[PDB]
């Protein structure tokens, strides 16, 4: 049947704007994975470790 | 002697709080400031 004919079969990623990039964090294997995520809440998070304040009046 | 007073008081407090502020290290803080000073030092207690 084919068909190329009511509809334009273009190809690429399905994602939330017409031409956009995936975030590098979402890779779309989970469901529904849309590139969807401007403010990078799932972007994998980096923290700083603080020391323990001093606290001892011995010192 | 409004003046004198109230100037008085404002120096004796700043005069006060400066030497405190100024204090060189010489205690714990388990322990008063105050002991830091021997009577009798031949060397300054604070910063000045
Ligand atoms: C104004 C520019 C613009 C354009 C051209 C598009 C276009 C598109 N968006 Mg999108 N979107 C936009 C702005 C825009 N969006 C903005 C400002 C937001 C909020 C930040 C979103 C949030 C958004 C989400 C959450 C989703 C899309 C999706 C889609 C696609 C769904 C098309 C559809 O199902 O039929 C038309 C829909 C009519 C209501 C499509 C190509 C959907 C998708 O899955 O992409 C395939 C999808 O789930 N958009
Ligand atoms: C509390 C509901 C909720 C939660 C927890 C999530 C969580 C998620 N979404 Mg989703 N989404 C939701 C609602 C939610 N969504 C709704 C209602 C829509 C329709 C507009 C979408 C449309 C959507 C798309 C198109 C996509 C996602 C994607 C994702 C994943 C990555 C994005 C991210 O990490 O942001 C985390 C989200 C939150 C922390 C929720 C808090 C957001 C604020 C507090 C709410 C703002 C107020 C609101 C506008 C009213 C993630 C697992 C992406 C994905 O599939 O990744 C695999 C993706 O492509 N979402
Ligand atoms: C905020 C407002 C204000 C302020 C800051 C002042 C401030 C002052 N007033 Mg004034 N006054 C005010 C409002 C004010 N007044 C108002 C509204 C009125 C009208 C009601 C007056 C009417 C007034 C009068 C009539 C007088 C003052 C006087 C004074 C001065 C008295 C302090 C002094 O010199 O001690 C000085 C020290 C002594 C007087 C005694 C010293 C101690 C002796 C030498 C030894 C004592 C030892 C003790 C007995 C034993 C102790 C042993 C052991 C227990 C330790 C002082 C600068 C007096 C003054 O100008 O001085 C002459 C004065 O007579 N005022
Ligand atoms: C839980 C929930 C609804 C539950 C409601 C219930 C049970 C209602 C219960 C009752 O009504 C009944 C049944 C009967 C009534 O008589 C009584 C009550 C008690 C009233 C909806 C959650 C609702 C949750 C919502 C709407 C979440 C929205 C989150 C969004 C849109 C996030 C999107 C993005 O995060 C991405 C994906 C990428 C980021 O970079 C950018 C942003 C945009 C932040
Ligand atoms: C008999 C019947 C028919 C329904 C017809 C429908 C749904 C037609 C949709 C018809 C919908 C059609 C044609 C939609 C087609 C959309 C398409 C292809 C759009 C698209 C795109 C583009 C353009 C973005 C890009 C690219 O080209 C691919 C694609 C896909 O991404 C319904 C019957 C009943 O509804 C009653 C009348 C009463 C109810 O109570 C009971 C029931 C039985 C449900």
């Amino acid at each position: 049947r084919s068909g190329g004919a009511g509809y334009r079969q273009y190809s690429g990623d399905a994602l939330w704007l017409p031409n956009t990039e995936r975030p590098a964090w979402l890779d779309g294997s989970l469901p529904g994975d849309r590139g969807f995520d401007p403010l990078g809440l799932s972007r994998p998070a980096e923290y700083l470790q603080i020391d323990l304040d001093e606290l001892d009046q011995n010192a | 002697g409004v003046a004198g007073v109230f100037g008085g008081s404002l120096f004796s407090a700043m005069h006060g709080s400066l030497v405190t502020s100024s204090l060189i290290r010489e205690t714990t803080e388990n322990e008063s400031a105050n002991e830091g000073y021997k009577f009798g030092q031949e060397e300054e207690t604070y910063n000045i």
